[PDB]
């Protein structure tokens, strides 16, 4: 009912202008990991994990397909 | 063909003759239901009467699906 | 062989040797008029 | 186990033989059985997860005739 | 006196009895040794008469 | 209709030989009904005293 | 097209009907246990009630089959239930497979019935109190109607579950082209499909029972 | 051994508890809903699930076993908890019966 907004006001937020520095951070974080290679100190149970967000905003991004064609079954034309 | 075709409306139409069999397996079977509830005791003898019924009833119902085979492949 | 014929051929012998003779005898006769089912087709 | 080891080696390690493909899914059964089925006051979501896995093995192979039917053409 | 410390030591037995919920259907059989199906008389399952089923 | 395709009923004998009468008739011999137990509370094979 | 699940399904070229028959008893736990879980509970009770069911009316020599009928049942009902799920191959649709269920117990009664009991057996070919005049011609009804028992027993089966699936098939496919025209018949239709489910459960259920108390009135014919 | 009390905390019958609280700590709560309907809607839009008369029969499958399970859960859950307590209360006095008749004794 409403509850959902009262944790959607957490998480589902568009994010403030003054933490995009803070995800550049984890961003170049990444890169990092990347640069040297060192992701196989990456056990697979966080490996998965991480995969599974990288998903979720894949996801995200197909959400944002389906509202740019304003079709939901695949794209009307 | 016009034989070829007539064979599949002459096989079609021999085989409603089941429709005879269908409900003379109904009513014998549910009079075995009724005569059995009345004299339990004569539970097998019964029996024996509904499966002579079954038999001669489904016999000819079988003659249909004789002919309806008869057409359709011997002929 | 091990645990297999312990696990699978005891406790059906029972059955694959007595009961189901007959069983066999039709799952034969079954093959057959698969057979000749496949065959003329 | 996985979820702990972290060797490209641990895939050869195993043992991909029949007998150890059959103890690997009955180690997988029972773990599965135990943890959901075989527990007093249990549930039915315990039987409902494996018919869901069943629908989804079922619409996999399902596939090859229900993408003909599709409605758009892209 | 040699019957009573027999039934002393079976009492005892059935005293210390591991509770039913942790006990195999072979345990019982060797709790009552009545439980137990006849394979003899009745080879084949369900080793018993479908009466008493 | 496929199931007149006479080409995979192979496919079909097999598997449900070996599951209606192999592995499903297994798991009905582990499944054993005992005998409910009532021993008698009355078994004494006893006698009268030594006369 | 319209018959697309009864096709035996291959699964990336492998025959995948091979894992869906062998599915059904992954359903039946089984427990050395004597007081077990609740799925086990029911189960070793109903499978207790179906024996009592099937198995009474047999002397001694015909509840020595009474493993193969209880697992014939639950084999078939358990196939038709897990059948109703969506875009499900129920493998008792296919003739194939219910005549290799129906051929091989049919057979093992009459044969049975036939190495003992042969002069009981043929005297069955006549009932009791039969006139004379009467006598020849009912002698080859019933060697016909004996004949035709297993395939009857296979086509009620699969003419039963499959027409069952194929009609939940056309009443949803009217849904789905009902869905873009008026709501309340919408409504109406998938009232129908939801009735219709139900009926296909009932005789998912019915058709278990039927195949097997047949084949056990075949087995206590011939015992 | 004896059994567990409780089984696998699923969610929905088909979700347990285990990939929500796994995946509690990255994307907080809603996480793994927002998954769920970005991955349905991926699939029904890219063509993966197409929708057809299958479709229907399932939402009617699945509205029955949805009624059928809320409906007679409760009475198949006790029913078996029923059975189970019964054939404990006549085990245990069985093993009375045995103290009693050899006391006796």
């Amino acid at each position: 009912l409403a509850t959902f907004w009262y944790y959607a006001k957490v998480e589902l937020v568009p994010p403030t202008p003054a933490e995009i520095p803070r995800a550049i951070q984890s961003l170049k974080k990444i890169v990092n990991s990347a640069q040297t290679g060192s992701f196989k100190q990456l056990t697979v149970k966080e490996a998965v994990l991480n995969g599974l967000v990288a998903t979720e905003v894949l996801m995200w991004f197909y959400v944002g397909e389906i509202i740019g064609k304003r079709g939901i079954i695949g794209y009307d034309v | 063909d016009i034989d070829t075709a007539a064979k599949f409306i002459g096989a079609g139409a021999a085989t409603v003759g089941v429709a005879g069999s269908g409900a003379g397996i109904g009513t014998v079977f549910g009079s075995l239901i009724i005569g059995y509830a009345r004299n339990p005791s004569l539970k097998q003898q019964l029996f024996s009467y509904a499966i002579l019924g079954f038999a001669l009833s489904e016999a000819m119902g079988l003659f249909c699906l004789m002919v309806a085979f008869l057409i359709l492949f011997a002929m | 062989l091990q645990s297999i014929i312990k696990n699978i051929w005891i406790p059906m012998k029972p059955y694959y040797t007595k009961v189901y003779q007959e069983i066999w005898i039709g799952m034969g006769l079954m093959g057959f008029i698969v057979y000749k089912i496949r065959a003329a087709d | 186990e996985v979820k702990l080891g972290e060797l490209p080696s641990w895939i050869l390690m195993r043992d991909f033989s029949p007998s150890g493909i059959f103890g690997a899914f009955q180690r997988g059964y029972y773990r599965y059985y135990n943890k959901y089925i075989n527990v007093k006051k249990g549930s039915i979501s315990g039987i409902t997860m494996v018919l869901a896995c069943y629908v989804l093995f079922s619409y996999s192979f399902s596939y090859k005739h229900l993408k003909h039917e599709r409605l758009r053409k892209y | 006196k040699a019957r009573i410390v027999e039934y002393e030591k079976e009492m005892e037995k059935m005293k210390n009895l591991i509770p039913f919920d942790q006990m195999t259907i072979e345990d019982l059989n060797e709790a009552f040794p009545e439980t137990k199906l006849d394979k003899k008389k009745y080879p084949y399952w369900p080793h018993q008469p479908i009466e008493n089923l | 209709m496929p199931q007149l395709n006479t080409t995979v009923w192979p496919t079909m004998i097999t598997p449900m030989l070996l599951t209606l009468f192999l592995i499903t008739q297994l798991k009905m011999l582990n499944t054993n009904y005992h005998l409910p137990p009532s021993p008698k509370p009355m078994k004494m094979k006893n006698y009268n005293k030594p006369w | 097209n319209l018959f697309a699940s009864f096709i035996a399904p291959t699964i990336l070229g492998l025959p995948a009907a091979v894992l869906i028959i062998l599915f059904p008893p992954l359903l039946i736990p089984t427990s050395k246990y004597l007081i077990n879980n609740r799925l086990i509970t029911t189960q070793q009770w109903l499978i207790k009630l179906t024996s009592k069911q099937m198995m009474t009316m047999h002397n001694t020599k015909g509840r020595t089959w009474s493993l193969m009928l209880v697992s014939l049942i639950i084999f078939i009902a358990t196939t038709n239930l897990l059948g109703l799920l969506p875009h499900s191959f129920t493998p008792t649709t296919q003739l194939s497979m219910n005549l290799a269920m129906a051929i091989p117990l049919w057979a093992g009664t009459v044969i049975m019935g036939f190495r003992s009991k042969i002069k009981n057996a043929l005297a069955h070919f006549l009932p009791q109190g039969t006139p004379t005049p009467l006598i020849p011609m009912l002698v080859i009804i019933e060697t016909i109607s004996l004949l035709i028992q297993p395939m009857a027993l296979a086509v009620r089966l699969t003419a039963n579950i499959t027409a069952g699936h194929l009609l939940m098939h056309l009443i949803g496919s009217a849904t789905l082209a009902m869905s873009t025209i008026n709501l309340p018949s919408t409504l109406i239709i998938f009232t129908i499909l939801i009735l219709l489910t139900i009926l296909e459960i009932a005789v998912a259920l019915i058709q278990a029972y039927v195949f097997t108390l047949l084949v056990s009135l075949y087995l206590h014919d011939n015992t | 051994p004896p059994l567990p009390e409780y089984g696998g905390k699923v969610r929905y019958g088909l979700i347990p508890e285990e990939f929500f609280q796994f995946l509690y700590p990255k994307t907080g709560v809603t996480g793994p809903y927002v998954l769920g309907t970005g991955l349905i809607l991926y699939a029904l839009s890219k063509e993966i699930y197409v929708i057809s008369a299958e479709t229907f029969t399932a939402l009617s499958v699945l509205g029955v076993m949805v009624y059928g399970i809320k409906k007679y859960g409760p009475f198949v859950a006790d029913f078996a908890d029923k059975l189970n307590e019964q054939k404990l209360a006549q085990l245990e006095e069985a093993k009375q019966a045995s103290i009693q008749h050899i006391q006796n004794a």
